[PDB]
């Protein structure tokens, strides 16, 4: 199984969350 | 040489590669000055010193916006999405079209350039009206573009012919990949042709008074996004079908290949109201439309991150690496060939995930207009589809002209592409942040220096970031010239098949591509999804046209 | 065998992700679709046309005398008539009371700038021609910065304006 692959998509989803997570609090603190 | 009467495309291929690169060269110039603008040091005294022709900062970035995103991605793709496709069904292009798109495009360059250089036409490379370029720029921008239309006929002509050949045959991955590019810029490229033609050129030499600027911008940004897929689209094609080769594996899948490119032609297009979530005269039940459908034009990146991902693993595990990470070590970092793109690919991590929260309508007022946005998008033109391009001189170069790469050219090379990368990096940080801290894009900020102070520490990381950059610039000049100029040929290496790549196969494979491969469908349905996004606004917005005179403030 | 082993795992994980995938981009439609229920949409530009003169707004209309831009249109509304312009925004400054609902009215006598208001999510681009309309409410008292953030010719960089909030 491709062990390797679900690593780098990992970091890849962890990365868009904490992205979009911190800038949707940021919106409701300047709204 | 007899190797270029037997393949005269391989000439043709290099003259458009090496217009690109040195367009690149000369754009990438004002980088380092604007990032050190960003550091609040201003080091434009300088400058006008070596360049004089340079008035202002905003003239600097007019030639950067032209020339790196236009003219060099333009010219890449139609050099990488001519000749690939050519090579894979050993056929020759028409090279009376090859030879007159080359010339359309090295003559709209310099007709536009002239203006750009002469502080003529300061309007940056979306040249929002009512702001008034000379017409010798908008003139020279539209041959430019045109000689694209001239590329999508060569290979549609390519694709016919094959056809007709090898009836009941599936489109070989490469060219299949190539068509439906083009064809997907054909439908993007309208909204601009259209605001040239019926806007832009009267307007320019005096026909008409004024332009409505909403519907300048509303025509502009229709092919304002897909723009940026046609410049990603020639870097995945070669991530796909030739990167897993020089990792020392094989792509593990031609339909998930194929079906992303498809998602591309169908998705691409119908989505630029993603630029506009600050415009007013928009509904924003459409801004909402096409913030859903952005999103989904996400789909085939996120699935490329896996489908590419896999098959580096594969790689690194037939080079013998274990466990983990232990594929990662395997695979030849001493290539940079290899060692480009997957930087690219590192890097293309930050940068799509800020790009999921620009489309996400709303979250857009929090970083519209700031310097986050050029964060986000030098992590993706500026470092993955540059950094390709830099990679493809170790392998398409010598195909093409017969001159091999040194030991030392090649060291040199590992070099130039990890200071690029670990500059574009330390920017992405400065920009971003300075965008949070809402510092805006497109700013001479370092004039001003006591507005932003809460600013001070993402400065130091643009200065820093300013002098890499400048280092990586030098040693790329450098590199590329050693190599051009360089003595000695061996026609052998000229003659030589392409690095493609080899392809792993299921018994599913076969159904899915026939599928697939029903190209008029697929490019009847992508049509209909732009009349249906951009039909209903445009008829409200032509219906109301309110033109409004031009200015000059420059 | 190895390869075609691969290809079938490979695969069936590729099938799960992007389901996951799909379940997250939903995710964010709601996500999105909540701020657009609430206070906070706004922000979000007007969708009517509402056409007028670049070359009279400054001659004739609300905007020709930037001292009575400040207009009470509600039991707790104000209307704010604003100029952006090369290179200035008027009124100079612009004066409201905090707790009450601020619709911005903005336009250009000549090129687009930006309306971005430092601290707040209000971020409009301004045509002319064009009214661009964005309704906010300010929480806290003090000087807020406005600053141009669409080039707008050599004066961009120096082109800004205040708000004062009242307690
Ligand atoms: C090539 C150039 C570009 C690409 C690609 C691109 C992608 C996106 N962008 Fe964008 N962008 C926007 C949204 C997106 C979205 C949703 C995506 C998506 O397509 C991105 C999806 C990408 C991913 C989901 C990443 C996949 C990750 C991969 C593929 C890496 C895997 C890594 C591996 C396999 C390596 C592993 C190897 C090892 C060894 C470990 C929005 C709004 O929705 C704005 C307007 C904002 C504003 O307010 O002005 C915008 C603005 C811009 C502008 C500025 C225009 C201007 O001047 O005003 C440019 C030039 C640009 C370029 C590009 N952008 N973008
Ligand atoms: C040494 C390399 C580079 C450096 C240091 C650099 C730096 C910068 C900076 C700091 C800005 C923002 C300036 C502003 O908003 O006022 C900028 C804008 C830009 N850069 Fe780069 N850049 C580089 C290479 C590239 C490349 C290779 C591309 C495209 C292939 C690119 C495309 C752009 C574009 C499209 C803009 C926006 C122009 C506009 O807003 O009108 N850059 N660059
Ligand atoms: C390395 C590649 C480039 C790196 C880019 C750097 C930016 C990364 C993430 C930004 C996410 C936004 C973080 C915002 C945090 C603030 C917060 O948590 O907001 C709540 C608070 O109430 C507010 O007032
Ligand atoms: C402006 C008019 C210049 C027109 C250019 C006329 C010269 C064209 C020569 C040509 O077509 O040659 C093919 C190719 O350039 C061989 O390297
Ligand atoms: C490379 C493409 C070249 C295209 C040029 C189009 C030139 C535009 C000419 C169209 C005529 C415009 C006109 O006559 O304007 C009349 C208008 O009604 C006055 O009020
Ligand atoms: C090669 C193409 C030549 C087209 C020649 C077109 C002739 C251009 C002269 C008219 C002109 O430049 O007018 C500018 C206008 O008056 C101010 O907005
Ligand atoms: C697949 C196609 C996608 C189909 C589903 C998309 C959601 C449709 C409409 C929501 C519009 C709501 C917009 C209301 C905002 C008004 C507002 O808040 O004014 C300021
Ligand atoms: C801070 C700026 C960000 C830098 C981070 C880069 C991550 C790159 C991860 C990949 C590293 C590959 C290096 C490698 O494994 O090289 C093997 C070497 O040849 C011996 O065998
Ligand atoms: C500590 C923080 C200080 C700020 C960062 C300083 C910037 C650059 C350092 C020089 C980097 C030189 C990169 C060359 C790496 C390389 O070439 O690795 C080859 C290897 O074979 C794999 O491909
Ligand atoms: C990494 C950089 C993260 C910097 C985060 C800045 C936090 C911020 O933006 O402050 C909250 C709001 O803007 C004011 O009410
Ligand atoms: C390695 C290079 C830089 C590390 C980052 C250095 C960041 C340290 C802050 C430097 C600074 O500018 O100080 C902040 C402020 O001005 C206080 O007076
Ligand atoms: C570390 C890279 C060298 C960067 C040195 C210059 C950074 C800078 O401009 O700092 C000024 C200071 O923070 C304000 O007085
Ligand atoms: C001039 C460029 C011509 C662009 C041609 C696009 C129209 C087209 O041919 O679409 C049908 C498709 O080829 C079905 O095989
Ligand atoms: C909380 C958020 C943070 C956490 C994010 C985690 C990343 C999410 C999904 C990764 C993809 C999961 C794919 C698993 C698929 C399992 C599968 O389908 O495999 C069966 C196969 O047949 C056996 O041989
Ligand atoms: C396998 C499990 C299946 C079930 C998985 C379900 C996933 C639900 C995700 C998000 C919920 C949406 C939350 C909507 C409420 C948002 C409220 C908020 O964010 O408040 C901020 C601010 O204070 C207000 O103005
Ligand atoms: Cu007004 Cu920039
Ligand atoms: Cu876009």
């Amino acid at each position: 199984k491709p062990k390797g692959a679900l690593a780098v998509i990992l970091v890849l989803t962890l990365t868009i969350l904490v992205f979009w997570l911190g800038v949707y609090a940021v919106f409701f603190a300047r709204g | 040489s007899r190797v270029y009467e037997a393949y005269p495309e391989k000439k043709a291929t290099l003259y458009f590669l090496v217009l690109g690169f040195l367009a690149l060269i000369v754009g990438s110039l004002f980088g380092p000055f604007q990032a050190l603008n960003y550091g609040n040091v201003d080091a434009y005294p300088l400058l006008k010193r070596l360049l004089p022709f340079v008035q202002s900062y905003y003239q600097g970035l007019t030639l950067h916006g032209v020339l790196n995103a236009i003219v060099f991605t333009q010219l890449f793709a139609q050099a990488i999405m001519v000749y690939l496709p050519a090579r894979e069904l050993n056929m020759r292009p028409n090279m009376g079209l090859m030879w007159l798109s080359w010339w359309m495009a090295f003559i709209g360059l310099v007709v536009a350039a002239l203006p750009l250089l002469a502080n003529e036409a300061t309007v940056l490379y979306t040249f929002y009206p009512p702001l008034k370029g000379h017409w010798a720029f908008y003139l020279g921008a539209s041959v430019f573009v045109l000689s694209t239309w001239v590329s999508i006929y060569i290979v549609l002509d390519l694709w016919r012919r094959w056809k007709a050949a090898n009836p009941g045959k599936v489109t070989p991955l490469v060219t299949y990949m190539a068509v439906v590019f083009w064809l997907m810029w054909f439908l993007a490229s309208l909204g601009l042709v259209l605001e040239a033609v019926l806007f832009l050129l009267p307007w320019s030499f005096g026909l008409v008074e004024g332009v409505d600027p909403l519907v300048a911008r509303t025509l502009f940004w229709w092919t304002g996004h897909p723009i940026v897929y046609f410049w990603l689209l020639p870097a995945y094609a070669i991530i796909y079908t030739i990167l897993p080769k020089q990792a020392g594996g094989k792509l593990v899948s031609d339909p998930m290949a194929r079906l992303a490119f498809l998602l591309f032609l169908l998705l691409s297009t119908p989505v630029g109201f993603h630029h506009q979530f600050a415009d007013p005269g928009i509904d924003p039940t459409w801004k909402m439309i096409h913030s859903v459908l952005t999103l989904f034009v996400a789909v085939p990146s996120l699935m490329t991150a896996f489908t590419v991902a896999a098959s580096l693993e594969f790689a690194g595990r037939l080079r013998g690496g274990r466990g983990l990470f232990g594929w990662i070590r395997a695979l030849p970092w001493d290539n940079p060939a290899f060692v480009a793109p997957v930087l690219g690919l590192l890097g293309f991590i930050p940068g799509g995930a800020g790009g999921i929260v620009n489309a996400s309508f709303t979250l857009d007022y929090v970083v519209h207009n700031t310097a986050w946005v050029p964060g986000h998008f030098h992590l993706q033109v500026a470092s993955l589809v540059t950094l390709t391009a830099m990679g493809s001189l170790y392998w398409l170069l010598p195909n093409l002209t017969g001159k091999p790469i040194s030991d030392a050219q090649r060291r040199l090379g590992l070099a130039v592409v990890w200071l690029w990368f670990l500059g574009m990096m330390i920017m992405a940080v400065g920009l971003h942040w300075a965008g949070l801290l809402n510092v805006p894009r497109r700013a001479y900020i370092a004039q001003v220096p006591d507005a932003y102070p809460h600013a001070a520490v993402p400065m130091v990381f643009n200065v820093l970031a300013g002098i890499v950059l400048l280092v990586a610039l030098l040693l790329f000049i450098y590199g590329l010239f050693s190599v051009l100029l360089s003595r000695e040929r061996k026609p052998e290496l000229a003659e030589a098949p392409l690095p493609f790549a080899e392809v792993i196969s299921g018994p599913e494979d076969r159904r899915l591509v026939l599928a697939m491969d029903r190209i008029g469908f697929w490019f009847a349905v992508a049509a209909i999804l732009v009349v249906l996004a951009y039909g209903p606004t445009l008829v409200q917005l032509f219906g109301h046209l309110n033109p409004v005179p031009g200015w000059r403030l420059w | 065998v190895d390869e075609h082993k691969a290809h079938k795992a490979i695969l069936a994980y590729e099938k799960g992700w992007l389901a996951f995938s799909l379940a997250m981009l939903f995710v964010f439609i709601a996500l999105i679709a909540y701020t657009l229920a609430t206070h906070t949409a706004g922000v979000i530009p007007a969708g009517k046309l509402e056409r007028v003169d670049p070359t009279t707004v400054r001659q004739e209309g609300p905007w020709a005398d930037p001292a009575q831009a400040v207009v009470q249109t509600g039991p707790n509304q104000y209307t704010v008539y604003v100029l952006a312009f090369a290179f200035g925004y008027q009124p100079n400054p612009i004066e409201v009371p905090q707790g009450a609902e601020i619709v911005f009215k903005i336009t250009s006598p000549d090129v687009i700038h930006g309306f971005h208001v430092e601290g707040t999510n209000i971020n409009v681009e301004v045509l002319p021609g064009e009214v661009s309309t964005v309704r906010y409410t300010f929480k806290r008292p003090g000087e807020y910065r406005i600053i141009c953030n669409q080039y707008c010719g050599l004066g961009h960089q120096n082109m800004f304006g205040t708000i004062v909030v009242k307690e």
